[PDB]
């Protein structure tokens, strides 16, 4: 699974991790039904689908 | 007459039960532990003396935050009407924190997540012309 | 599911208690994994026993990680 | 649509401004500019002459500035406190963070679900008003909560 | 008529406005404020309330649940169960030449001194809301144990909950 | 030289006396100049007049006063009760004393430094009390209308207003307990420009 | 041997001894260990030395 | 008249002595960090302070990622100051990356210096206006 | 589950509550806290003025004390005795010594599942009232049993 | 068998025995039906269930 | 000393004695195994294992 956003995550480790200039995240790693992330301070998750 | 026991409370949980059960364990074997290392190590200054208080440092906070660093004592320093500097470079493993306390003022708010950072970064506070420097741990 | 609301309920407690970023090696670096016994005495058959006062036995050898774990994969 | 809800949990924007409404009505002071909601309190409702204590009745208005703070979803909020001037500087500063720690303390309790609040008294360091005749019945000492609504 | 917050620290005239409510008969309102005063009566509603009281020959306990009068982790105390404090008041009041004791008890989980810190904290506040309350501070002296004489064990959950309490003793001469 | 009663209004000046315990009885606003090194457990003045005593060392000493005088002393003192009721100004020096009880009812100017093991203060009105520099390791006050009290305690504080009573103490003690009935305020007033101040712990987070 | 502050009034100050020596110290005074004092503080309970270190209140 | 308790209290056994155990992980926790964590003398921290000239108080935004002696000449061209170096360039030049909007030069270079640390420093003069970039040995 | 019993057999909380509130009116001293027991009984209830005897009717209370003891489990039982100051201390000592050990005896041979059994008796000593006009009437002089449930 | 336990066992014996700093007991044995402990100086008996 | 791996185990049924000879009592069934000694002066009850093997 190959992710872009603009969070943080946490939960589920990665592989291949890189960052724009603008502080755009992509991420590569094992398929997972779901996330983790910190928002402001906050802990939220992410449902995945399409498994 | 009737007869009873001062304690008595909403029914408890059995899970919970057992995870107070591997909690207090854990306490006690993590008070152990800085109980011997404190024995071993023993310090030998504190962070105060580059992180010394002065006025307007004692407007109160009150967080909960559990994530990255850099915005958090970015908001800070803007609270505090302080210049923001950052020194060294974002490593590309992020720096998370995990602070939740209740009334606690700037200094001690700041020493705090110095200590926590420990050796990934480091806090320093220039009240003279109110800055304060953020560094980040330059190795390899 | 109604283990899983409480746990969620409560919440903040427990990754309060097993965080594991705090212990993380500078190195970016999960340190490995200790298993302590004392006192064992064994027999194998007549005319052989052995005794020892504590043993220590590695787990998992130490290794590289991005994220510190959590309580979500080992109670939910 | 049942699993992934419509809205955010406890939202009914009609009674938000209807609340909204009455506290205008009840005459606390309500305002929003852009994404950034102000509220001001007059300290003569809450705390007795020049005290760092709260009247039993209060405890109601509490409650309802606790309710419309539930509604909304928000980071940071910022409490500070504003006093007439009575006998020096000092002695009014420190009223005044007392009484702003109180509120907050009190407002931590009560479920806000915030990320950061912060605390600042002033005393009588910056008026609001020329007219200054009144002490603590003076519409100047209040207290004021700012924030922004993000997203 | 009254104040909630302890009605600002003043006796409760209580039992007039209960025969003034009952005139709005005298005797029926006297018997009224003697069933209300009765000191069987207030150890009743000791009862009633989550607090203890034991009486053996001439020295007699007072039993108060940490949890319940107290916020968690906090010297402070809680402001809901205040009638049981008004009780507490009332009762002593009834024995004007006792010398007092108090005295805290906590779990056995955590530092020690941090314990023996809560313990001296919850007492030293019992014993000045006692002394804002109006007795001289020479007949007092407050003690905070740690975890030595438990009441029950605290390897069980329960066993430990009865186990933290704040205890009160009093002599009569 | 053990008694000396004063009444006639006149001037009275010495130095260099020495004893062991005396009594002094001043009336009629004697100004008084003293500069001797003198024990003494017992002292009265009838008021409206000045005096300055340089140097008291007894093992106890008690003074109540009833008039309006203007007493200063210097030295070593273990006190143990004061009471005041009309208009009166005090000071001294230094204090090795373990009990005290203080009784305000008119008006008192106290101005106290020293080490007190145990101190009551009960204010009824009009008392202004700046026991700054008097550190207290026990401390009880209770403070009617129109009282201010300036406390310097140690470990242990208890505090109670009834009304416009203010209370601002100088030190963070170890365990804090303040209580107001009406308009009651107790202040912690403190400097926040020190480099190496301290900020509440789990045992002192009482809030007003 | 190592002093502390116990009394401290303007001009006037009481001093303790690590061997309980006492000392009612002015701020013209030669104090052993620490030199001269110069001056003192009523706000804060820092007294600076001629030697140049400085003295506190005990704890 | 309505003082209603804290939503989100410990209102049970279990849970009070889960935050019991909570706050006592965490001092644990603190200690061992207090203990752990090494701090640096104010007294002799190696940073260049601030030249505090007035060529120096000028705002700027610059991306850089590469050698530093090219930067560094540009920054004191831009500044009018005369600019040498004295060592022997290492094999692998030292590389930086700055990347930043609205700040002034001081700080640039303040970073800069940091972020050298060991194989080289920078040294300032006012009175003759020059900037010196020093190799290690 | 049915082979396991439903409960310790011959257990019933009502039974135990009527039987305590029973005992209590007959006016044995009766006290609860935590898992720590205590029951007192005055000396006038078993023995003569002064006297290591047994009286033959005090078997009937004696009786109904074990059923109750019995109901709960235990690991070990104190008995102590208190007497008022008649000849010495060493007569005391020796009275309530002899009156522990003929009281603990007669329970250890009745149905009491107690591992341990501890006795003593301390005469004179630790008075429980300073009230002491009457002599075996007095209600310092006693006998007391105390133990810890076993969980 | 392997049992984990903090009480004594008494009837069948064992081959293995280790003891935590605790005070918590595990043992590895032969297998049985029953099993014999010493609780507070009293003896008990363990039914086995699914053997 | 240290507890053996091997636990030691007695069997206890007396009536009406002394704490001494229980004591007493304790230590014979003991034997070998372990001692028990007293300090009466500084009131101390203290058991040995047997250093063996």
């Amino acid at each position: 699974m190959y992710v872009r956003t603009n969070l943080t995550i946490l939960s589920p480790g990665w592989l291949a991790s890189m960052t724009s200039a603008d502080g755009t995240h992509a991420y590569e790693m094992q398929k997972s039904p779901v996330l983790l992330v910190s928002w402001h301070g906050k802990v939220m998750q992410l449902k995945v689908e399409g498994l | 007459m009737k007869f009873k026991k001062p304690p008595i409370n909403n029914p408890s949980d059995d899970a919970t039960i057992k995870l107070a059960e591997a909690a207090v364990s854990v306490s006690d074997s993590m008070l152990e532990m800085a109980k011997v290392e404190k024995v071993i190590t023993p310090p030998s200054k504190d962070n105060t003396l580059t992180i010394p208080n002065a006025y307007n440092l004692q407007a109160r906070a009150s967080v909960d935050w559990s994530g990255p660093i850099e915005e958090l004592t970015a908001r800070i320093a803007k609270a505090a009407h302080f210049r923001f500097r950052v020194l060294g470079k974002s490593p590309s493993v992020p720096v998370l924190i995990s602070i939740s306390t209740k009334d606690e003022s700037l200094a001690e708010i700041l020493r705090d997540i110095d200590y926590q950072a420990g050796k990934k970064a480091s806090i320093h506070v220039y009240p003279n012309s109110q800055v304060v420097e953020l560094r980040y741990a330059k190795i390899y | 599911k109604i283990i899983d609301e409480q746990l969620n309920k409560q919440a903040r407690n427990l990754d309060a208690i097993y965080d594991f970023n705090s212990l993380v090696l500078e190195h970016n670096i999960l340190p490995p994994v200790l298993l302590e016994g004392r006192n064992t005495l064994n027999l194998a058959d007549a005319q052989s026993i052995r005794i020892s006062d504590r043993t220590y036995k590695v787990a998992k050898q130490a290794h590289f990680i991005t994220t510190p774990p959590t309580w979500r994969q080992y109670l939910w | 649509v049942p699993k992934l809800p419509c809205r955010v949990d406890g939202a009914c924007d009609a009674t938000i401004i209807k609340m909204m409404t009455d506290l205008n009505k009840k005459g606390i002071k309500v305002a929003s500019v852009g994404q950034n909601y102000l509220i001001s309190i007059p300290a003569s409702a809450l705390f007795a002459d020049q005290s760092p204590r709260l009247n039993w009745a209060s405890y109601s208005l509490l409650n309802e500035i606790a309710a419309f703070l539930k509604q909304f979803r928000k980071i940071a909020i910022t409490v500070t406190s504003y006093s007439s001037k009575y006998v020096s500087v000092k002695r009014e500063r420190a009223l005044t963070l007392a009484r702003s720690r109180v509120v907050s303390e009190y407002l931590w309790s009560q479920g806000v679900d915030s990320r950061i609040i912060f605390t600042q008294g002033l005393g009588s360091d910056k008026p609001i008003t020329s007219y200054t005749l009144g002490g603590d019945r003076s519409p100047n000492a209040r207290v004021e909560i700012t924030f922004r609504r993000a997203v | 008529c009254f104040h909630p917050p302890y009605n600002n620290f003043q006796p409760d005239r209580r039992a007039v406005k209960r025969v003034g409510v009952d005139t709005g008969g005298g005797t029926v309102g006297l018997v009224a404020s003697i069933y209300r005063d009765s000191k069987r009566k207030i150890i009743r509603d000791l009862q009633k309330q989550d607090i203890q009281y034991v009486e053996y020959g001439d020295t007699r306990t007072l039993i108060i649940p940490t949890d319940k009068y107290f916020m968690f982790s906090s010297p402070r105390l809680n402001e809901i169960c205040y009638p049981g404090l008004n009780n507490v008041i009332r009762l002593l009041n009834f024995y004007p030449q006792s010398t007092i004791y108090v005295a805290g008890f906590t779990d056995n989980v955590g530092s020690r001194s941090h314990k023996r810190k809560l313990s001296q904290a919850q007492a030293e506040t019992m014993m000045t809301f006692l002394w804002a309350n109006g007795i001289a501070a020479k007949r007092l002296k407050a003690e905070g144990y740690g975890d030595k004489n438990a009441i029950s064990d605290n390897a069980i959950i329960h066993g430990s909950a009865q186990n933290r309490r704040i205890e009160i003793q009093w002599f009569t001469s | 030289l053990n008694r000396f009663r004063y009444e006639g209004a006149g001037v009275v000046t010495g130095n260099n006396l020495r004893t062991s315990y005396l009594d002094l009885y001043l009336a009629n606003e004697g100004t008084t100049r003293l500069a001797g090194n003198i024990g003494l457990q017992k002292l009265e003045a009838v008021g409206n007049g000045v005096t300055q005593i340089n140097g008291v060392s007894s093992r106890n000493l008690q003074i109540v006063l009833k008039g309006d005088p203007k007493v200063l002393i210097s030295g070593f003192v273990n006190l143990r009760q004061l009471d005041m009721y009309g208009k009166g100004t005090l000071s001294l020096y230094w204090i090795k004393s373990d009990t005290l009880t203080i009784r305000a009812k008119k008006a008192a100017k106290i101005q106290l430094a020293g080490i007190v093991n145990r101190l009551d203060v009960e204010l009824w009105d009009f008392a202004q009390f700046k026991g700054k520099y008097l550190r207290a390791q026990r401390s009880f006050v209770k403070t009617h209308d129109k009282s201010v009290a300036e406390i310097s305690a140690v470990n242990h504080q208890s505090s109670l207003a009834t009304d416009a009573s203010d209370i601002y103490y100088y030190n963070l003690s170890k365990t804090r307990a303040d209580f107001m009935a009406f308009n009651g305020s107790v202040l912690d007033m403190r400097e926040w420009g020190q480099s190496d101040l301290k900020d509440f712990d789990r045992y002192n987070k009482q809030f007003p | 041997i190592i002093y502390y502050i116990q009394a401290v009034i303007p001009g006037r100050a009481w001093l303790i001894g690590s061997n309980g020596s006492t000392l009612t110290v002015r701020e013209g005074s030669k104090i052993p260990g620490y030199g001269m004092v110069k001056l003192i503080d009523s706000l804060q309970g820092r007294i600076l030395t001629s030697s140049g270190q400085v003295i506190k209140f005990s704890q």
